[PDB]
């Protein structure tokens, strides 16, 4: 039908750097 | 013996009314599927063939196709539901001519109710 050295602790760690990516003008 | 009366457009389609004390006739032929519908949301119960593989039988829903199998396939068929139960004398013809298609039913009670 169908189909299918490092210590220096503080002052070290106040000298990290901060580091912010530039931007491209749209 | 509940004779199918066929439409005036073309004769291979038949409607009969329905009745508890009376079988229906059916011409069936080689080569062709015929359609049966029931009433809307009539379960089906089970159905019993004279000889299940003289006759193909896939129903869906309220739709029941049945289809030549064999050779002199002149058996009943019958389907039983909630409401009522039906009963067909099912009987091929040799010449491939005067076809049935589908069988609808015109029902008294529901008519009346």
């Amino acid at each position: 039908l169908t189909a299918g050295g490092g210590g220096g602790g503080e002052l070290a760690e106040k000298l990290q750097p901060m580091r912010l990516s530039g931007s491209s003008a749209g | 013996l509940d004779v199918p009366s066929s439409s005036r457009y073309d004769h291979r389609i038949r409607y009969v009314t329905y009745n508890p004390a009376d079988v229906v006739q059916v011409d069936t032929v080689l080569g062709v599927a015929t359609h049966i519908m029931l009433e809307e949301g009539e379960q089906y119960l089970t159905h019993a063939f004279g000889d299940s593989e003289a006759y193909a039988f896939a129903r869906k829903g309220r739709h029941i196709f049945i289809k030549p199998q064999a050779e002199l396939a002149n058996t009943n068929l019958i389907v039983v539901t909630d409401r009522r139960s039906y009963k067909f004398r099912l009987q091929m013809r040799n010449d491939r001519n005067g076809a049935m298609y589908e069988l609808a039913f015109r029902y008294p009670d529901t008519q009346a109710r």
